[PDB]
């Protein structure tokens, strides 16, 4: 019976997995999101689906990237808000636990300032226990935003002259002035006595891969 | 009754700095290894070196 | 001499350490009100029903 | 000493900020509910001792079992 | 870390570094046995000697 | 350690001692276990 | 632990000579070939008989 | 002075208002022989 | 400051840090980028730390070198007994990190 | 607070009785909460179609792969993966096995009981490499 | 709460209840304060028989609980003017509800060190227990707790 | 006449110096500009918390409630917290913070 809803699942990550490994230009924003929103309302994974015939409960792990396979959310309407708050909400029913891993390269997902307060709000709705990961990550992803604005301003006028500025290069030497979570001062941003900082910069696909697959080669030698 | 949250408690959200005020402690925080000086025998000794 | 660029050798260490602790002071207090927060804004939602 | 709120003595190895026990204004001590443990209501109670006797145990380090891993798998606590 | 990050380390150093890909072969392969990590000997093989 | 494995195999664990001196058969042993009552205590030169 | 060839060099430390006594090659034999060729670990029982 | 003459290290009226004037750290039983346990700031920003 | 010094190297952060502003800013590919550091000794320089400043953060040959600075090879200062361990950097915990620097 | 003033006066039989006004309203809720529950439950027990990875501990480096259904509703299925693993492995299914839990974070649990298992399978979702399908 | 009081009114016609009331009330806004709730009760027999401005002793006395939101300057004036209304025979006021008895005492209060606004929020019936209250609650309770903390955070960022 | 004005000056009520917004907004540009977008719409994440890095610092409400975190409740409960609504001991603690807040050298 709900062996049924577990092949379809199958199928469900193989064509995640296969949307996912695409990584390309030819796959742009709207197309990403439009071809999101397509697997989503093929496969029903609305809230409104029974328990039982849900098909998020079979999906190992496409899960969490189909998740951030949404994040950057694309320009027509604030209707992508909604994509994401689906997912979710069918974890909380499953009862699978976000991992900070995920959450983190979510963040780290995330174009503009309004749409980092549209993920921290939409898991507000989706009833997650807001943790020191949650607050950290948030920060980082701001700072690395704003980091990301100066460096765009600096290459800028770098690129009229043709020779940087000292502003440039002190920038380039100590980062951004009065930064919150700053790099010269490391054991701020620490959790658990472990550093939180993924999101302080773009990740590719293949970097998430990477790592992955690191832990899968470490299983499968040591 | 009057403090009760859905939010969970100080462990979950690790608001807490510091930790164990002396740092890395074999007993506490980090793992023992070898063995047990239960009298104060070795605690106490004079450097013969 | 030596006793004494040694002397402030330890004495500028030790400034710099509570420079370091007051940063760690600010933000454990920056942390609590973090989870303050996550009380608070849940006790006055109930409060405006 | 006979006079009464001397009673408690001249005891040098509490933990207060005189030695004279009598003049200190920080714990007033309890003749009847006290002392059950420790004996005479005078003396320090089990967790504030500052002087250790040879067969019995000291202060118990506080933790606030995962990392006796390495040790004999039957030990307790 | 260090031998990548630090010049003082690497280049005509003080006292040497090790390095990890010298010190190590991987991937080896010897009569049916399957190494992930194996150290360098110059004489590789009991046969060898 | 990223390779010592050989030796992991025929390596040998540490014995249960705790438990064996505790399980050992005991002559103060009793069917049902009673706690000692509170001995006499010093309650100061007056009182003995 | 009599190991060394495993660091590329001979075991040192004259328990050489205790695996060679005649009593060893009564009761176990072939074991001080076992632990000085192979580094491996010798405990309290194996100590004792 | 304090280094050959054992009458001027005697700290509690002597040598404890020097140390106050001076701003040295002081206490009663310390580890320099006059009545001092560290130098003052001018003294350890300064070769004198 | 002996004390000092244990902090005054880049963190691993610092360095990922560094590294991607240079590679916003000046355009550089990510892919190809080499961040490294080179500390001197506090109070003088030795031979040892001047041939790496010459060999490697800036590339010379020896030919180019000797033909810029003659007087290298008469130059022979070495470290001080008392000022070896400069280098040498205390490895410190992040649980310890409220004790020392 | 509006809880707490919604007591009320009935009469049953012939003796008057203090009732909460809500009670029945809440027991609805009780009572749909619990089934919701059982059917979060039985469906953990339902067949769980998952890619299994085992590597034998040793040495010897080898790592059997196959796809195993878990159906734990009725210690036999424990035992039914073990005998799988073991005629992977060229072994008489008589060996005695322990089988353990290979955690993300690099740690490792026994697995000694069926209902167990279930949990296993339900708190890891797996760590894979996609472009291995 | 804030402040609160008990009210014991003679039992009058109600338009004089009405207008006594509407006197306390506008008495709690001109002075800049709020009312949580004026709960109403009925008229019971107390325990002992008080005399109204008449000096005639009652047998029976209309009960009316207050719960103020105030500055406590100018609950002095507040509380003189209760106090002297001809249709009040007495008022007990409580202002202990902000920091109550069973809080704050070694360290009782777990992940928080007196956390002021658990009790503010609530109402004066959920702090001090009314004589009906039975296990019942245990369950309303919960469904109440649950359900708000659901609905919480999705309602309060709609607007 | 001085301390009598000091008395009068905290009864009625104290107030947070613009001083510290403007130090706010020249710190943490970013911060600023984010609750900047926001006025007026609730707010789940608190950007303002490094305009209070202490407890005490927010008196201007009860029970150190900052400013903009009260915008999205009740008009009610923004008077049930207001300065008018204090204790005369949490009015003093009000104007201690606020001296102290000024003459202080860090915070």
């Amino acid at each position: 019976n709900a062996y049924a809803a577990m092949e379809l699942a199958a199928e469900a990550r193989r064509e995640i997995h296969e949307l996912w490994l695409s990584a390309e230009t030819a796959l742009e924003r709207e197309k990403r999101v439009q071809q999101v929103a397509a697997l989503i309302e093929k496969y029903k994974l609305d809230p409104s689906t029974p328990r039982e015939a849900d098909v998020s409960r079979g999906l190992g792990d496409a899960f969490d990237r189909l998740l951030l396979l949404c994040l950057p959310l694309g320009k027509t309407d604030a209707k992508g808000t909604d994509n994401l708050e689906r997912l979710m909400h069918l974890a909380g029913r499953n009862g699978r636990e976000l991992s900070v891993r995920t959450i983190q390269h979510l963040f780290a997902r995330t174009d503009s300032f309004a749409e980092a307060l549209a993920v921290f709000y939409t898991m507000r709705r989706c009833h997650v226990a807001m943790n020191m990961e949650a607050y950290y990550s948030m920060l980082y992803s701001l700072q690395r935003l704003e980091e990301e604005g100066w460096g765009q301003h600096f290459r800028n006028e770098y690129e009229e002259n043709g020779a940087p500025s000292e502003q440039a290069m002190d920038f380039i030497v100590k980062g951004i002035s009065n930064a919150l979570l700053p790099e010269n001062k490391p054991w701020l941003g620490r959790v658990m006595f472990q550093d939180r900082n993924v999101p302080d910069r773009r990740y590719d696909t293949r970097d998430f891969d990477e790592l992955d697959t690191a832990w899968t080669q470490r299983y499968k030698s040591g | 009754l009057m403090a009760h949250s859905d939010t969970k408690g100080i462990p979950y959200f690790k608001v807490d700095n510091r930790g164990h005020s002396n740092g890395r402690v074999p007993g506490v925080n980090a793992p023992f290894f070898g063995e047990f000086d239960q009298k104060m025998m070795q605690a106490m000794s004079r450097p013969l070196n | 001499e030596k006793k004494r660029i040694e002397a402030r050798q330890m004495m500028d260490g030790r400034q710099a350490l509570k420079k370091k602790h007051l940063d760690l002071l600010r933000e454990f207090h920056e942390r609590q009100f973090f989870f303050w927060y996550e009380r608070a804004s849940e006790r006055l939602q109930n409060m405006n029903l | 000493a006979n006079h009464p709120n001397r009673q408690s003595g001249i005891q040098f190895l509490t933990h207060y900020n005189t030695h004279q026990r009598f003049r200190v204004n920080k714990d007033y001590i309890d003749y009847m509910h006290w002392g059950k443990e420790q004996g005479q209501a005078r003396l320090p109670h089990r967790h504030q001792r500052v002087a250790f006797d040879f067969n019995d145990q000291l202060h118990p380090t506080r933790i606030g079992y995962a990392w006796f891993a390495s040790q004999d798998p039957t030990f307790g606590h | 870390e260090e031998r990548r990050h630090n010049i003082h380390h690497t280049h005509r150093p003080t006292r040497p570094l090790p390095d990890f890909e010298e010190v190590f072969e991987r991937d080896v392969e010897i009569d049916g046995h399957r190494f992930v990590l194996r150290p360098r000997w110059n004489p590789r093989t009991l046969q060898d000697v | 350690s990223i390779y010592a494995h050989a030796l992991s195999q025929f390596a040998v664990c540490r014995q249960p001692w705790n438990e064996y001196i505790g399980l050992l058969t005991k002559q103060d042993s009793t069917p049902y276990h009673t706690e000692p009552q509170e001995k006499p205590a010093y309650r100061g030169r007056k009182q003995g | 632990i009599f190991d060394g060839p495993n660091v590329g060099i001979t075991p040192y430390g004259g328990m050489t000579r205790l695996l060679a006594r005649p009593e060893t090659s009564l009761k176990y034999p072939g074991l001080a070939e076992f632990v000085v060729l192979t580094g491996a670990s010798l405990f309290a029982g194996d100590a004792l008989r | 002075d304090a280094s050959n003459n054992r009458f001027f290290r005697g700290y509690y009226y002597g040598q404890r208002e020097l140390h106050q004037l001076l701003g040295r750290p002081h206490s009663l039983e310390a580890t320099n022989a006059d009545g001092s346990n560290d130098l003052s700031t001018y003294e350890a920003n300064t070769s004198q | 400051n002996p004390w000092l010094r244990n902090r005054q190297l880049p963190h691993r952060r610092q360095m990922e840090g560094i590294a991607r502003r240079v590679c916003f800013v000046l355009g550089i590919p990510p892919s190809e980028v080499r961040i490294r550091n080179l500390l001197l000794p506090p109070t003088y320089l030795d031979k040892g730390s001047i041939v790496r400043l010459n060999d490697i953060v800036f590339r010379l040959s020896n030919e180019q070198s000797n033909l810029l600075i003659p007087w290298l090879t008469n130059y022979n200062k070495e470290l001080d007994p008392k000022d070896v361990d400069y280098t040498a950097l205390a490895k410190t915990t992040n649980e310890e990190e409220w004790l020392t620097l | 607070s509006e809880m707490f003033r919604a007591y009320v006066l009935e009469r049953r039989g012939a003796t008057d009785v203090v009732t909460h006004r809500d009670a029945e309203r809440a027991a609805a809720w009780s009572q749909q909460r619990q089934r919701e529950y059982d059917a979060y439950c039985s469906l953990k027990e339902a067949p769980h179609p998952r890619h299994v990875y085992a590597r034998l501990e040793g040495c010897e480096g080898k790592i059997v792969s196959f796809e195993f259904v878990f159906e734990i509703s009725c210690t036999t299925t424990i035992s039914r993966l073990k005998s799988r693993i073991l005629d992977a492995l060229g072994m008489p299914r008589d060996r005695n096995i322990d089988l353990g839990w290979y955690l993300p974070t690099l740690d490792t649990c026994p697995i000694h009981s069926d209902e167990e298992l279930m949990q296993v399978l339900h708190t890891d979702p797996g760590i894979e490499d996609p472009k291995e399908k | 709460v804030f402040y609160s009081f008990v009210l014991v009114m003679k039992p009058r016609q109600r338009r004089f209840t009405s207008q006594a009331l509407r006197e306390i009330g506008v008495a709690v806004y001109s002075n800049g304060g709020l009312i949580r709730s004026i709960t109403n009760e009925g008229i019971m027999r107390p325990y002992s028989r008080f005399r109204d401005a008449d000096n005639t002793p009652l047998t029976y006395a209309r009960y009316i609980i207050l719960q103020l939101d105030m500055g406590e300057e100018e609950m002095g004036k507040v509380d003189k003017i209760i106090r002297e209304h001809q249709d009040v025979l007495m008022a007990l006021k409580l202002n202990n509800l902000e920091r109550p008895v069973g809080i704050r005492s070694g360290n009782k209060e777990l992940q928080a060190a007196y956390f002021p606004l658990d009790t503010f929020t609530r109402l004066e019936e959920e702090i001090n227990w009314s004589p009906q209250t039975s296990a019942d609650i245990y369950t309303q309770l919960e469904m109440n707790w649950k359900e708000f903390s659901r609905t919480r955070w999705s309602s309060f960022l709609r607007n | 006449p001085v301390q009598k004005k000091r008395q009068e000056q905290m009864l009625y009520g104290v107030n947070i110096p613009e001083t510290r917004q403007m130090k706010f907004e020249e710190q943490h540009p970013l911060l600023a500009g984010a609750l900047r977008k926001l006025e007026g719409q609730p707010k789940g994440f608190p950007f303002w918390y490094r305009k209070y890095p202490t407890r005490r610092h927010a008196y201007e409400y009860r029970f150190s409630i900052p400013v903009e975190m009260l915008d999205g409740y009740n008009d009610d409960v923004k008077k049930a917290l207001s300065k008018g609504m204090m204790s005369i001991q949490e009015k003093q603690f009000a104007q201690e913070a606020m001296y102290m807040e000024r003459y202080a050298e860090h915070d």
